[PDB]
């Protein structure tokens, strides 16, 4: 069996390329700006 | 009511106790610090983002 | 815990037998679309 007629057709697909790029202070997450909290992070340094 | 919360359990707005003005709450200012060089070979003079 | 998978043994059984009949019956066009109708010594005189 050979083809005689045919069709053609357009499909799609897709998928991502990038991401929301974001960005985390640590004094206004893990502190709040709070005097207290910034000199215990000294305690764990430059872990941020 | 007195004081509203965000869509996150922070208080944003607040009521003057005093005036029944009410007012919105903002942060101060915070950010990051960047620094443009164009190359210590090449200068002394920076731009700061 | 363990789950079982949805698409089971037989199944998989089953779906690969389809790639082993169709490839015996009809050969380069069991996957390049419509299946045909065709000798398998033609088939791989197409291959080869
Ligand atoms: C870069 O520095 C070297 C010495 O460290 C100097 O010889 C060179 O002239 C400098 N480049 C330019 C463009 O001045």
């Amino acid at each position: 069996a050979i083809p005689t007629n045919f069709s053609i057709s357009i499909t799609t697909e897709v998928m991502p390329v990038s991401m929301a790029k974001t960005s985390v202070d640590c004094n206004m997450y893990i502190c709040g700006d709070s005097t207290e909290c910034a000199n215990l992070l000294l305690q764990y340094g430059s872990f941020c | 009511q007195q004081f509203g919360r965000d869509v996150s359990d922070f208080t944003d707005s607040v009521r003057d106790p005093k005036t029944s003005e009410i007012l919105d709450i903002s942060p101060c200012a915070f950010g990051g610090v960047s620094v443009i060089t164009p190359g210590t070979n090449a200068s002394s003079e920076v731009a700061v983002l | 815990t363990v789950l079982p998978p949805l698409l089971t043994d037989d199944m998989i059984a089953a779906y690969t037998a389809a790639l082993v009949s169709g490839t015996a019956t009809a050969g380069w066009t069991f996957g390049a679309g419509a299946a045909l109708q065709i000798p398998f010594a033609m088939q791989m005189a197409y291959r080869f």
